[PDB]
C-alpha cells in the first residue's frame, strides 16, 4: 500500500474536495464522524482506502488532505460543515485577505508570506506516509489564490518531493459562472509555470458542467453545489482504482504510463455517462453499449471539444456497475464501425478497461439518480487544445492593449513572465498541430 | 480485436483490448524569483513615498 | 471581517453620508440608537464590513465625520441617525473653506487634516483585516474637494496597500452655488486620478435633469438629488454589504473594472426611477439600468465604448431571466461593448431588496463616455482661466498660476486617454 | 435582430448572402473579430472552429463544415474513395487514380505504373491526366515517364483521362456539369435545380490543352471561338435537356442527372459521420460545387468536388436566395429551387 495526499487551493479546490470527501465516505462506508464499522483493523491496515485515510487508536479514519485558501471564509465552512469531525485543524490552512484574482497576488505577494506554512502541513502527513506515491492537487485556473499559489506549491513539492508524481485537477474558466475578468491571464500563467511540474491534469471546464446540469439534470441555473457534486462522480471515477482493489490505474505512476506518453501534452479528456435526473421517478437504464457510445459525444465530455478532428494517444475505459468485458468489447467494435477514432501512427489503437463491480454512489437527496452502470472515458486526444486556443485568444486580446497588467506588475511580477508565458502556450498549440494534425 | 491481460478480484476486473497494432529549478533558484518580485514592490512603494513626500 | 472605514467631508459629504448610513442601517435592521431588530441573518452575515460590535449588542457606524464648519454637522447630529454615529468620530473646525479648494488643501484644513488622520488610525487599528476606504465629498466646494484630497493622499501615505474609493460630485451650473467650482473640480480630479482606485462619478448635472425630466420635479431640492444618490450608493455597496461570488470586496472589484490604473471613474445607474405600485419586470430593469436617462454621470454611453461593466440586481427574481436580458443587451448592443476585454459585463445577484421596492437593478459603467464630463468641467475651467478670472482667491491662500496651468493639462491628458481606448 | 459576420472579402456568393441578409432589415452585420455573432461567413483558410459554440446565450452558425476538406482536396478525396467501404476500390463513378508524391518529398508510385503496363500491353487507350489543388498547372501525356517526371518537377493525383467524352453537336466539343449542392445543419442534402454546363468552344481532337480542359478561365484567354455557340461557354439545364431529347432521344434526368444525385449522397453519406454537427456546439452548413463528366455512353463521372465554390451570373440571385431560406432562415427564422435528396442519417 502506498498513500496519496490531496491538496486543494482556493475557494474551487476546496469545495470540490470537500464535495469528493463526502463522495468517498459514502463509497467507503465511513461516517461523517470518522468511524468505519466495516474496518475490522482497528487503528491501522493497509488496505486500497487506507491510501487516502489514516487511521487513529480510536478508530477514526481521517483523510489525506490538506486544505488552503487565503480567505479563511470557504474552509470555514469546512471547519463547521457535516464532516468537521473528519480533519484536524492542522489540515485546514487560512489566511486573511485573498489574492484577488490575481495571479501575482497570489504567487509571489501572499504566497511566499504562507508557503513554508503549507509544505510544514503537508510535511505531517507526508511523515504518516510508509511509501508516498505523490499529490493530488484540486484548483482553479482563473482565481488569484488556485493559480497564483498553487504553481508556487507545485514548484516547491517538486523540490522537496522530487520523486512523487503530481496530478492536477484543474477548473478551467467559463463566463457564466466566471467571478473575473482577468481568468484568461492566471489560467495561462498558471499553466506556463506548473506545465514542466505536474504528471497528469485532468482538466474541467465548468461551461461543460454548467450545461450537463442544465441538459441531463434539468437544472435552470446550477450553482456550485450543482457543479461540484457532478464533478466529485467524475473525481470518484478517477481516483476509485486508488481507493478499491483491481489492476489498472493503480499508482499515480500509471496515470502517466497509461495517458501521457510525452510528457507535455497531459491533459487527458475525460468523459462521463449516465447523467441522469433524480426528479425522474422511473428512467430506462442504459445498457454497456449506449453508455459507451455516450463517451464519445461531445455533449458529455468535461470540455467541449470535437475529438473527431484530432488523434488519439490513449484511451482509458473506467466503468462502475453491473459490467461485464463481453458487453464491453461488443460495444467498442459497433463503435469502431461508426465513429471517427484516429490514433497517432505511433501508438497502438485500443483501450485500457477497468471495472469496478460496485455501482456509482449518489449523494442522497442530490441531483444525480442512482444508476445500475456507468462509465468515465479518459482519452488523451489532440482536440482538447481547442481549449487552449481559446484561452490564448482571450489573452491575445487583452494583452494587445496591457489592459490590467498594472495590477500585476505592481505585486512585483515582471510584464515579460507575461509574453513568457504566452510563448510556451503558443508551442503547447504548435506540439498539439504537429500530433494530430497531418 | 484482442483481449490481454485480464485480471479478475472480487470487486472488479480489468483488461486491455487492443484493435489495430502501432504503425526542474532549485530551492536556491525559487527563493532568488520570489526574493526578486518583492524587491521591486518595494521599489515601487519607495517612489511612491518619495512622489507623495515631495 | 473585512472592514471598510467610511469618511465624509464637507457639506455635501456629510449630508449624502447621512443619508447613506440612513439607507443601509435600514436595510442590516438597525435602528438609530444602533440596535439590531431585523429579521434575517442575510442582515447580519457582513455587516461588519460597515458597522463596528460595541457593547449591549450595538452597532455603530464606521464613520469618520469631517467638515471645516459645524453647521452641517451640527445638522447631522441632530438628524434621524445623528445619535447612531461615534461621537469621538466628529471631527470638525470653525473657520470653513469658503467654496475654495486652496483653503481646504493647504491652509485651512492642513491645521485639521492631522487630527483627522487620528480617529481614522483608531478605526484602522481595530480592523481585523482592512479593505480601505470610502471617501463621500463634492468637488465643487472646499472642505470636501480640498480637504478631502488631501486626507485621500495622507492616507495613501500611511495606508498605501488599501483601497481608495470615492463616491464624488459633479459640479454642474444647473446646481451651483459659486463660479469657482470649475476651478475645485479640476484640481480635486487630478488628484483621485492619482491617489483613488475607484471613483463613482455622481453629476448633479445628471441628478437635477432625472428629478425634473423623468421624476416630474418643477423644483429639485438638494434633498431630492441626495434620495437618488441614497439609492445609487446603496446599490453600488450591495456586493459589499451582503453575502456573493462577484466583485465582494473593494480589490476584487478595481481588478473586475479597471483596466489602466488612471481609468477608474464609473458611471453609476439605478433602476427603477418612478415618478409607482406597479410591478418592474426583468426585462424593463435591463433596459433602464442600460438606458441614459438613468445614468448618474450625464454622459451618453452611445458616444462612447463600455470598457467594464458591473450589474446588480436585487430582489427575489428569476436569475435565469436575469442572464437572459443580460446576455441580450450585450448581444444585441455589442458595438458599444469594447471587442478586446472579453466578456467584460459582470452580474450580481442579491435576495434583499431596497426598501420600498420589489425589484431594483443597478448599474456601474466604466465607459470612455465619461471624457464628456471631464471636457465639461475643462471647458468652464479654460472660458474663466484664460482671463484669470476669481484667481485672487487662490492665489491669496500660497497658490500660483502655475499649478492651475498644470491641473489643467493633465485633465486633458485624462481626455485623451479617454479618447485613446474609445477608437481601439 | 440576428448578428454575423464576414470574414471572406472574396466569396462572392456570400457577399450576394450578406446583401440579402441586411436587406431584410433583420440581420445586422458586426466586425470580423467580434464574437457575439448568431452567423459566420468565415474565411477559406484555417477557420477557427474551436473558438465557436462558447458564447452563451448565442447559438452559432458557420458557412463551413469542418472536416469537409477531405472531399474537396484532389489527394484527399483519391484516398477517401479507395479506403472507405462506402465507396470501395471498385467505386464506378471514379476514374481510377492515383496519388502520386514528388520524389523531391502513402505513395502509389509502383501501383500506378502496375496497371499503366497492363493498359500498354492490352492495347487499351493508356492516356492519363496529372493535377493537384496547387494549379491555377496540368499535364495530359500517353506516356508515363512524362507525367511521373512531371510531378518532380506539391502532392498530385493521376487518374484515367476519359477519352470517349460525350461532344455536343454543332461543335464536336467537350463538357462539364457543374452541380451546387447545399447541406444545412440537419445534413439535408440539397440539390440546386438548376446546373451549368462549361463547355469548350473548340473541337475536341484525340490527336494544345484548349480543346481539352473546360476551365472558365482556360476557355476565355486561350479559345478563339469564346461565346460562339453559348454565352460565355455557359449552356445551361433548360438548352442541353432540349439538346439530349433531340439528338439522343432522352431527357438530362433520366440520362445524366439520375447519376449526379447518387454521387453526391454516396460523397456525402460517407463523411456525415465526420463532420456532422448534429450533437455538437454549433452548427454549420455548407454549399459545394460537385463537377462531373459525361461520356459518350452517358455514365456520368466524378472529377472534383469545390468547397468554395462560385455561382453563374445568371443564379448568384437565385441560389444565394435560397441558402438564406433553407440554411439560414432555418436556424434563424424571420418575421422550392432545390431538390431534397433523401437518405438515412
Ligand atoms: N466548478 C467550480 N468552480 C468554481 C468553484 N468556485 C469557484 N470556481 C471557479 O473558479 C474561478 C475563480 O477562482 P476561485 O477558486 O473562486 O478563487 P481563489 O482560488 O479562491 O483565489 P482568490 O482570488 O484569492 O479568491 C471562477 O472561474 C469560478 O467559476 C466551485 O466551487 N466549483
Ligand atoms: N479524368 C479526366 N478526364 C477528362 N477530363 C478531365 C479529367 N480530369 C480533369 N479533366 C478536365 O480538366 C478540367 C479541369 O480539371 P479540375 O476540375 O481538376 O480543375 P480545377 O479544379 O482547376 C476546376 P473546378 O475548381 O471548377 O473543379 C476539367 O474541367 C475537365 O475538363
Ligand atoms: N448632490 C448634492 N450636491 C451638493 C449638496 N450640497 C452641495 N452640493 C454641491 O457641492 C458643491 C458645493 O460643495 P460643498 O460640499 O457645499 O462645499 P464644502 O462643504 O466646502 O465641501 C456644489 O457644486 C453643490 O452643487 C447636496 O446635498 N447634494
Ligand atoms: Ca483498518
Ligand atoms: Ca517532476
Ligand atoms: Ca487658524
Ligand atoms: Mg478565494
Ligand atoms: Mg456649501
Ligand atoms: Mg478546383
Amino acid at each position: 500500500m502506498r498513500e496519496c495526499i490531496s491538496i486543494h487551493v482556493g475557494q474551487a479546490g476546496v469545495q470540490i474536495g470537500n464535495a469528493c470527501w463526502e463522495l468517498y465516505c459514502l463509497e467507503h462506508g465511513i461516517q461523517p464522524d470518522g468511524q468505519m464499522p466495516s474496518d475490522k483493523t482497528i487503528g491501522g491496515g493497509d488496505d486500497s482506502f487506507n491510501t487516502f485515510f489514516s487511521e487513529t487508536g480510536a478508530g477514526k479514519h481521517v483523510p489525506r488532505a490538506v486544505f488552503v485558501d487565503l480567505e479563511p471564509t470557504v474552509i470555514d465552512e469546512v471547519r463547521t460543515g457535516t464532516y468537521r469531525q473528519l480533519f484536524h485543524p492542522e489540515q485546514l490552512i487560512t489566511g486573511k485577505e485573498d489574492a484577488a484574482n490575481n495571479y501575482a497576488r497570489g504567487h509571489y505577494t501572499i504566497g511566499k508570506e504562507i508557503i513554508d506554512l503549507v509544505l510544514d502541513r503537508i510535511r505531517k502527513l507526508a511523515d504518516q506516509c510508509t511509501g508516498l506515491q505523490g499529490f493530488l492537487v484540486f484548483h482553479s485556473f482563473g482565481g488569484g489564490t488556485g493559480s497564483g499559489f498553487t504553481s508556487l506549491l507545485m514548484e516547491r513539492l517538486s523540490v522537496d518531493y522530487g520523486k512523487k508524481s503530481k496530478l492536477e485537477f484543474s477548473i478551467y474558466p467559463a463566463p457564466q459562472v466566471s467571478t473575473a475578468v482577468v481568468e484568461p491571464y492566471n489560467s495561462i500563467l498558471t499553466t506556463h509555470t506548473t506545465l514542466e511540474h505536474s504528471d497528469c491534469a485532468f482538466m474541467v471546464d465548468n461551461e461543460a458542467i454548467y450545461d450537463i446540469c442544465r441538459r441531463n439534470l434539468d437544472i435552470e441555473r446550477p450553482t456550485y453545489t450543482n457543479l461540484n457534486r457532478l464533478i466529485s462522480q467524475i473525481v470518484s471515477s478517477i481516483t476509485a482504482s486508488l481507493r478499491f482493489d483491481g489492476a489498472l490505474n493503480v499508482d499515480l505512476t500509471e496515470f502517466q504510463t497509461n495517458l501521457v506518453p510525452y510528457p507535455r501534452i497531459h491533459f487527458p479528456l475525460a468523459t462521463y455517462a449516465p447523467v441522469i435526473s433524480a426528479e425522474k421517478a422511473y428512467h430506462e437504464q442504459l445498457s454497456v453499449a449506449e453508455i459507451t457510445n455516450a463517451c464519445f459525444e461531445p455533449a458529455n465530455q468535461m470540455v467541449k471539444c470535437d475529438p473527431r478532428h484530432g488523434k488519439y494517444m490513449a484511451c482509458c475505459l473506467l466503468y462502475r456497475g453491473d459490467v461485464v468485458p463481453k458487453d464491453v468489447n461488443a460495444a467498442i467494435a459497433t463503435i469502431k464501425t461508426k465513429r471517427s477514432i484516429q490514433f497517432v501512427d505511433w501508438c497502438p489503437t485500443g483501450f485500457k478497461v477497468g471495472i469496478n463491480y460496485q455501482p456509482p454512489t449518489v449523494v442522497p437527496g442530490g441531483d444525480l439518480a442512482k444508476v445500475q452502470r456507468a462509465v468515465c472515458m479518459l482519452s488523451n486526444t489532440t482536440a482538447i487544445a481547442e481549449a487552449w486556443a481559446r484561452l490564448d485568444h482571450k489573452f491575445d486580446l487583452m494583452y494587445a492593449k496591457r489592459a490590467f497588467v498594472h495590477w500585476y506588475v505592481g505585486e512585483g511580477m515582471e510584464e515579460g513572465e507575461f509574453s513568457e508565458a504566452r510563448e510556451d502556450m503558443a508551442a503547447l498549440e504548435k506540439d498539439y498541430e504537429e500530433v494530430g494534425v497531418d | 480485436m484482442e483481449v490481454i491481460e485480464l485480471n479478475k478480484c472480487t470487486s472488479g476486473q480489468s483488461f486491455e483490448v487492443i484493435l489495430k497494432p502501432p504503425s526542474d529549478p532549485s530551492l536556491e533558484e525559487i527563493q532568488k524569483k520570489l526574493e526578486a518580485a518583492e524587491e521591486r514592490r518595494k521599489y515601487q512603494e519607495a517612489e511612491l513615498l518619495k512622489h507623495l513626500a515631495e | 471581517m473585512r472592514e471598510i472605514v467610511h469618511i465624509q467631508a464637507g457639506q455635501c459629504g456629510n449630508q449624502i453620508g447621512a443619508k447613506f448610513w440612513e439607507v443601509i442601517s435600514d436595510e442590516h435592521g438597525i435602528d438609530p440608537t444602533g440596535s439590531y431588530h431585523g429579521d434575517s441573518d442575510l442582515q447580519l452575515e457582513r455587516i461588519n464590513v460597515y458597522y463596528n460590535e460595541a457593547t449591549g449588542n450595538k452597532y455603530v457606524p464606521r464613520a469618520i465625520l469631517v467638515d471645516l464648519e459645524p453647521g452641517t454637522m451640527d445638522s447631522v447630529r441632530s438628524g434621524p441617525f445623528g445619535q447612531i454615529f461615534r461621537p469621538d468620530n466628529f471631527v470638525f473646525g470653525q473657520s470653513g473653506a469658503g467654496n475654495n479648494w486652496a483653503k481646504g488643501h493647504y491652509t485651512e484644513g492642513a491645521e485639521l487634516v492631522d487630527s483627522v488622520l487620528d480617529v481614522v488610525r483608531k478605526e484602522s487599528e481595530s480592523c481585523d483585516c482592512l479593505q480601505g476606504f470610502q471617501l463621500t465629498h463634492s468637488l465643487g466646494g472646499g472642505t470636501g474637494s480640498g480637504m478631502g484630497t488631501l486626507l485621500i493622499s495622507k492616507i495613501r501615505e500611511e495606508y498605501p496597500d488599501r483601497i481608495m474609493n470615492t463616491f464624488s460630485v459633479m459640479p454642474s451650473p444647473k446646481v451651483s452655488d459659486t463660479v469657482v467650482e470649475p476651478y475645485n473640480a479640476t484640481l480635486s480630479v487630478h488628484q483621485l486620478v492619482e491617489n483613488t482606485d475607484e471613483t463613482y462619478c455622481i453629476d448633479n448635472e445628471a441628478l437635477y435633469d432625472i428629478c425634473f425630466r423623468t421624476l416630474k420635479l418643477t423644483t429639485p431640492t438638494y434633498g431630492d438629488l441626495n434620495h437618488l444618490v441614497s439609492a445609487t450608493m446603496s446599490g453600488v455597496t450591495t456586493c459589499l454589504r451582503f453575502p456573493g461570488q462577484l466583485n465582494a470586496d473593494l480589490r476584487k472589484l478595481a481588478v473586475n473594472m479597471v483596466p489602466f490604473p488612471r481609468l477608474h471613474f464609473f458611471m453609476p445607474g439605478f433602476a427603477p426611477l418612478t415618478s409607482q405600485y406597479r410591478a418592474l419586470t426583468v426585462p424593463e430593469l435591463t433596459q433602464q439600468m442600460f438606458d441614459s436617462k438613468n445614468m448618474m454621470a450625464a454622459c451618453d454611453p452611445r458616444h462612447g465604448r463600455y470598457l467594464t461593466v458591473a450589474a446588480i440586481f436585487r430582489g427575489r427574481m428569476s436569475m435565469k431571466e436575469v442572464d437572459e436580458q443580460m446576455l441580450n443587451v450585450q448581444n444585441k448592443n455589442s458595438s458599444y461593448f469594447v471587442e478586446w476585454i472579453p466578456n467584460n459585463v459582470k452580474t450580481a445577484v442579491c435576495d434583499i431588496p431596497p426598501r420600498g421596492l420589489k425589484m431594483s437593478a443597478t448599474f456601474i459603467g466604466n465607459s470612455t463616455a465619461i471624457q464628456e464630463l471631464f471636457k465639461r468641467i475643462s471647458e468652464q475651467f479654460t472660458a474663466m482661466f484664460r482671463r484669470k478670472a476669481f484667481l485672487h482667491w487662490y492665489t491669496g491662500e500660497g497658490m500660483d498660476e502655475m499649478e492651475f496651468t498644470e491641473a489643467e493639462s493633465n485633465m486633458n491628458d485624462l481626455v485623451s486617454e479617454y479618447q485613446q481606448y474609445q477608437d481601439a | 435582430m440576428y448578428t454575423f459576420v464576414v470574414r471572406d472579402e472574396n466569396s462572392s456568393v456570400y457577399a450576394e448572402v450578406s446583401r440579402l441578409l441586411l436587406a431584410t432589415g433583420q440581420w445586422k452585420r458586426l466586425r470580423k473579430d467580434n464574437p457575439r455573432f448568431n452567423l459566420m461567413l468565415g474565411e477559406r483558410n484555417r477557420l477557427p472552429f474551436g473558438r465557436l459554440g462558447h458564447e452563451p446565450g448565442l447559438v452559432q452558425l458557420v458557412n463551413y463544415y469542418r472536416g469537409a476538406d477531405k472531399l474537396c482536396r484532389k489527394a484527399s478525396l483519391v484516398k477517401l474513395i479507395k479506403t472507405s467501404p462506402e465507396l470501395s476500390e471498385s467505386c464506378t463513378w471514379f476514374p481510377e487514380s492515383y496519388v502520386i508524391y514528388p520524389t523531391n518529398l502513402t505513395d502509389e508510385r509502383e501501383v500506378f505504373l502496375a496497371a499503366y503496363n497492363r493498359r500498354r500491353e492490352g492495347r487499351e487507350g493508356n492516356v492519363w491526366i496529372a493535377k493537384s489543388s496547387a494549379g491555377a498547372g496540368i499535364l495530359i501525356s500517353s506516356e508515363a515517364s512524362e507525367l511521373l517526371d512531371f510531378i518532380d518537377e506539391q502532392v498530385h493525383v493521376i487518374q484515367k483521362y476519359l477519352e470517349k467524352p460525350l461532344l455536343l453537336e454543332p461543335g464536336h466539343r467537350k463538357f462539364d456539369i457543374r452541380s451546387w449542392v447545399l447541406v444545412d445543419h440537419l445534413y439535408n442534402i440539397y440539390l440546386y435545380r438548376e446546373g451549368v454546363l462549361r463547355t469548350s468552344s473548340e473541337p475536341y481532337n484525340s490527336a494544345d490543352k484548349t480543346c481539352h480542359l473546360t476551365n472558365h478561365c482556360i476557355q476565355k484567354e486561350y479559345s478563339k471561338n469564346y461565346g460562339r455557340y453559348e454565352e460565355g461557354n455557359e449552356m445551361f439545364f433548360e438548352e442541353f435537356n432540349q439538346y439530349l431529347m433531340d439528338a439522343l432521344n432522352t431527357t438530362l434526368e433520366n440520362s445524366i442527372l439520375l447519376q449526379i444525385k447518387h454521387i453526391i449522397r454516396s460523397c456525402l453519406m460517407c463523411i456525415e459521420p465526420a463532420i456532422s454537427t448534429k450533437h455538437l456546439h454549433y452548427q454549420s452548413f455548407q454549399l459545394f460545387g460537385f463537377d462531373f463528366m459525361v461520356d459518350e455512353e452517358l455514365k456520368v463521372w466524378l472529377i472534383e468536388v469545390n468547397g468554395a465554390p462560385a455561382c453563374a451570373q445568371k443564379l448568384y440571385a437565385e441560389l444565394c436566395q435560397g441558402i438564406v431560406d433553407v440554411a439560414i432562415s432555418s436556424v434563424f427564422p424571420l418575421a422550392s429551387i432545390f431538390i431534397k435528396l433523401h437518405h438515412h442519417h
